[PDB]
Order: structure tokens, then C-alpha cells, then sequence
């Protein structure tokens, strides 16, 4: 009934939910579909703008900044408001266009110098770790006072996009600890997404929470310990995923359907129809 | 215009884990596409009980009329319907035979699960859907499910000694568990062929052979894509 | 590719109809 019709507010909510669920490397195609389906660019711009930003922060989208060598991750931790984000490695702020995925207008950004040495020490250890362990990985390390507590937040991204082969994948990990000697709780989340869509639509989605402990001493030593914890946990996770793959393949998949009947030949279809 | 195109493309990208919810929200977004979307977007199969014969049967758009679905065993709709889409008398006889053949097929290859076959008349032939659903037993802390949807079209010829078969087949394969891990979705393949129609090679044997060939092929491609390619992609991320 | 066979015009689900 008309009283219970789907409202334009509900339609742009649906549009925004669809964009936020775009696979890695496929934002543009999902956006274009949703745009043509809504058929109302003004409703889309006002009602789904936050979803552009939500997707990029959720995906740890890497972005090149003109003039600066390494890329920075778009995360919730770098959101400075007014469509600007923080690059804490270069200590700059920059405008980010969430649709074109383009950075502009870099300006120096003030840095609370209480975490400068610790953020720099963790960043340098983590950068070496990421280049060693990932094919084209990127990472961003933040330093903030959260609830009066000095915290280090490390974010890692690694994707492989091959749309011409109809697949895309992305790895994201996020690691946190407070600078609280002698022992700090480590909290982490690891995420994998893979999309394959040649004559089909197959997706892997995985998510693991991690709790560990790190010994806090000097900035350089803690950084070393922190990276050791990351390496061990990310190595173990990758192992466990491939072990889950093996069990799915030789236990669950095989139990779902035989390769052939016990006759070890295909079916005699006239014996099937016989009385 | 391009809306139906965009909607189908969009369903090839949204997580298959939420197919049912995303399709309903998609139709709300563009209601004029409801009929084409319900007949074009494959959805996980649902099980219903035919209380008259005491047998399970499978639900999909092809046995739906309004909010009612038709049982292949009793040929009645549930909830009851007085004006429901029905196969012609002659095609229904063939539908009964097809259900019994593919129930045996199901037992031979899946050793359990549920099957259903629904046929409908066409101007110069007929069409059918062959459905199989088999849930994993949950062993080793892994939940699985297999959904087969085979849609066949039969174009009959003047000689009655040859017909043209067109097969569109989808298998939906769903797996989920350290932490959480969910590997799911589907693959679709097509093929078309002429076959001899004879007293010794009737329609159901021709269809049966095409479905078996296709599903054996898709089982092997699922093995390759799910446990080969997507694992390889994961390992190439790190 | 090619199109799947289409079915007779049937009543839509009560929600969208």
C-alpha cells in the first residue's frame, strides 16, 4: 500500500549500503550501478556521501601524495574532518577526494611531540616488516592519547587487483597497544577479502581478533617486540587459513557430492527410467 | 534502460553471503525490475514440506505463483491457490517421470539431500528446472551446503527425431568455519547441443546426460576456483 | 551467452504486488 511505500530516504540508505559493500578494487563499478539504479544524483550526493568516506576508511585505501615518496592509508584514525586526512609519517594533512581517490593540498600538520619518538620507532620497524613480508604492502602508524593513555595504532594494507582476470583481493590488519610499562595489552584484527567473478561470483571473507601482550621498555626495543608479535600472529593466521582451505576441500566438499557413483562410471539413463 | 543490466552486474559483486537480503533491497530500490530480477538472480534454495505426501520439496522462483509454491509430488500449491500456473496434462506426466529419475540421480551422486524438478510448456517445446540441495553434516567444525539449479530449454523439431537443448547451470557452494572464515558464492555455465530423440533416447535421458555432464564439470571447476584460485589469491596478498 | 527460457506471466509476491 502507498502508506507503506519505500521512501526516498530508504532508497538512498539502500544505495549507501550497497556502495559500502563493494568488493576491493570494484568501488567504481558498484557506484556506477547504484547511481544508475537510483537515477537521482542529487539524492545520491547528499544521502550517500558518507558511504564514499566509510568505504575508503574501512578498506585502508592507499593513496599517493604528490611530493612524498610513500603512500598513506585512509583510515578512521587519520580522519581530521573537513574532508582532510592525516599522514603521520610525513606530518602533513591533505584533502582527500573519496570518489576519485585523489589527495591534494598537503599542508604541515602539528604533531603532539609526546609520542613522536615512539610513533617514529614503531613506524620504521613496521615499514621494514611490511616490505619484507608483503608484495606491495603499505602501512600507517598513528600515535594518540586515548582516554589519557598514550596509544600506538598500526594499520597494514596489501591488495592485488586483476579485473581483467575477474578477481581482486585485499588484506587488512590493525594493531594497537598503550605505552604502559612494563606490560601492554595488544589488540588486533586481521581481515581478508577475495572476489572472483569470471562466470560466477565467489567471495572469501575472513576476520580474526587477536589479544596478546608486549613488554614495554625503550621505544626502539618495544618497536622490535611489537613487530615480532605482528609477524608471529600474521604468519600463524595465513597458515591457519590455508589449513582451513585444506579441510574444506578434502573433508566438507568431498562429502557434499561424489565424483562418480560407486560403479565408477557415469549413469546409465535407461536403467534409471526402468521399472 | 540500463537499469536491469546494472542490477545484474551489481549482484555479481555484492557478497553472495547476503544474496536474499540484497535482492529484496535491490527490488525495493527499483520495483519495476521485480519480475526480471526474481527470474534472473539465483537465490539459495529453500526446503518446504508437502504435508499430503510427507515429502520435502525445493522452492525457487520457477515453482512460485504469487506467494504460493507448487509441490512436484502432489502438484498442488501451498498456501492453496485456485488460479495457479500448471503444466499441461501431458507435460505433468513427463514432470512426474523427471522427478523420479532425478531423485535416483540425487541418491547416486549426493547420497542424501533433496531434489525437485519443475517443467513448463513453451510454444515449440518445453522447459524445466532441476534443483538439488545437500547440506554438509557439520563435521570438523565446518558448515557447508550445495545448491544445484539447472535450467534447460527444449526446442522440438519437425522430425521429432531431433531436438535442440539449451542448458544454463548454476551451483551455489557455501562453506564457513582461526576466527571467522566464509567462502561462498556460485558458478554458472552454459551449453547447447542437438541430440537424437528416440524411443531409446527420450527427452529425460537426453536432459539427464546433459545435466550430469554439466554438474560433473562444475564440481571440478568449483574445486579449482574455490580451493585453488581463491587460496592462491590469498597467498599472493602476503 | 544466451537467455534462459522465460515462464508464463504469474502473480508477483504479495509485497511488490
Amino acid at each position: 500500500d502507498f502508506e507503506d511505500r519505500v521512501s526516498d530516504e530508504e532508497k538512498v540508505r539502500i544505495a549507501a549500503k550497497f556502495i559500502t559493500h563493494a568488493p576491493p578494487g570494484e568501488f567504481n563499478e558498484v557506484f556506477n550501478d547504484v547511481r544508475l539504479l537510483l537515477n537521482n544524483d542529487n539524492l545520491l550526493r547528499e544521502g550517500a556521501a558518507h558511504a564514499f568516506a566509510q568505504y575508503n576508511m574501512d578498506q585502508f585505501t592507499p593513496v599517493k601524495i604528490e611530493g612524498y615518496d610513500d603512500q598513506v592509508l585512509i583510515t578512521e584514525h587519520g580522519d581530521l574532518g573537513n574532508g582532510r586526512f592525516l599522514d603521520p609519517r610525513n606530518k602533513i594533512s591533505f584533502k582527500f577526494d573519496h570518489l576519485r581517490k585523489e589527495a591534494s593540498d598537503p599542508q604541515p600538520e602539528d604533531t603532539e611531540s609526546a609520542l613522536k619518538q615512539w610513533r617514529d620507532a614503531c613506524d620504521s620497524a613496521l615499514r621494514a616488516y611490511v616490505k619484507d613480508h608483503y608484495p606491495n604492502g603499505f602501512c600507517t602508524v598513528y600515535g594518540k592519547s586515548i582516554d589519557g593513555q598514550q596509544t600506538i595504532i598500526a594499520c597494514i594494507e596489501s591488495h592485488q587487483f586483476q579485473p581483467k582476470n575477474f578477481w581482486n583481493g585485499r588484506w587488512r590488519s590493525e594493531w594497537k597497544f598503550t605505552i604502559t610499562p612494563p606490560t601492554a595489552q595488544v589488540a588486533a584484527v586481521l581481515k581478508i577479502q577475495v572476489h572472483y567473478y569470471e562466470d560466477g561470483n565467489v567471495q572469501l571473507v575472513s576476520h580474526k581478533d587477536i589479544q596478546d601482550s608486549v613488554q614495554v621498555s625503550s621505544d626502539v626495543q618495544t618497536a622490535k617486540e611489537f613487530i615480532k608479535i605482528i609477524e608471529n600472529a600474521e604468519n600463524e593466521y595465513q597458515t591457519a587459513i590455508s589449513e582451513n582451505y585444506q579441510t574444506m576441500s578434502d573433508t566438507t566438499f568431498k562429502a557434499l557430492r561424489r565424483q562418480l557413483p560407486v560403479t565408477r562410471t557415469k549413469i546409465d539413463w535407461n536403467k534409471i527410467l526402468s521399472y | 534502460d540500463q537499469q536491469l543490466d546494472c542490477a545484474l552486474d551489481l549482484m555479481r559483486r555484492l557478497p553472495p553471503q547476503q544474496i536474499e537480503k540484497n535482492l529484496s533491497d535491490l527490488i525495493d530500490l527499483v520495483p519495476s525490475l521485480c519480475e526480471d530480477l526474481l527470474s534472473s538472480v539465483d537465490q539459495p534454495l529453500k526446503i518446504a514440506r508437502d504435508k499430503v505426501v510427507g515429502k520435502d520439496y525445493l522452492l525457487c522462483d520457477y515453482n512460485r505463483d504469487g506467494d504460493s509454491y507448487r509441490s512436484p509430488w502432489s502438484n498442488k500449491y501451498d498456501p492453496p491457490l485456485e488460479d495457479g500456473a500448471m503444466p499441461s496434462a501431458r507435460l505433468r506426466k513427463l514432470e512426474v517421470e523427471a522427478n523420479n529419475a532425478f531423485d535416483q540421480y540425487r541418491d547416486l551422486y549426493f547420497e542424501g539431500g533433496v531434489s525437485s524438478v519443475y517443467l513448463w510448456d513453451l510454444d515449440h517445446g518445453f522447459a524445466g528446472v532441476i534443483l538439488i540441495k545437500k547440506a554438509g553434516d557439520g563435521s570438523k567444525k565446518i558448515k557447508g551446503c550445495w545448491d544445484s539449479i539447472h535450467v534447460v530449454e527444449v526446442q522440438e523439431k519437425s522430425s521429432g527425431r531431433t531436438a535442440h537443448y539449451k542448458l544454463t547451470s548454476t551451483v551455489m557452494l557455501w562453506l564457513q568455519t582461526s576466527g571467522t572464515m566464509n567462502l561462498g558464492g556460485s558458478l554458472t555455465r552454459q551449453m547447447e547441443k542437438d541430440e537424437t530423440v528416440s524411443d531409446s533416447s527420450p527427452h529425460i535421458a537426453n536432459i539427464g546426460r546433459l545435466v550430469e555432464d554439466m554438474e560433473n564439470k562444475i564440481r571440478s571447476t568449483l574445486n579449482e576456483i574455490y580451493f585453488g584460485k581463491t587460496k592462491d589469491i590469498v597467498n599472493g596478498l602476503r | 551467452s544466451f537467455a534462459k527460457p522465460k515462464m508464463p506471466g504469474r502473480r508477483l509476491p504479495g509485497r511488490f504486488n
